[PDB]
């Protein structure tokens, strides 16, 4: 069995990310590309985490 | 002359040997013949058996 996708979310993902799995199996002399993917949906989050607010509340 | 120009001595197995050698086939199981899986009921007995 193999390593799983472990990996951070980066910033430049949201809010969406698609991930596309593939291989080329030689099969016994004939290639073939095996491929699935997924669409991720990513926490909609700025960049920045830029905040405001009335100081004198 | 006698036949036996030819003779032969028995020993263990001192050491491996790489002949395994890999069918990604099927292995016609009785005969070991690696034949395609496009072969695989084709009506025709492309194995020995």
């Amino acid at each position: 069995s193999y390593q799983s996708i472990n990996i951070p979310v980066t910033q430049n993902m949201v809010p969406s990310s698609r991930l596309l799995v593939y291989y080329i199996v030689t099969g016994e002399q004939t290639a073939e590309l095996v491929s699935d993917s997924v669409w991720l949906n990513i926490e909609e989050k700025c960049g920045n985490q830029l905040q405001v607010h009335l100081s004198p509340d | 002359c006698n036949f036996s120009d030819k003779e032969v001595e028995d020993c263990v197995t001192n050491r491996p040997c790489r002949s395994q050698v890999r069918c990604e086939g099927f292995v016609c199981a009785q005969t070991g013949r690696c034949v395609n899986r496009r072969l695989l009921c084709n009506g025709d007995n492309d194995c020995g058996d």
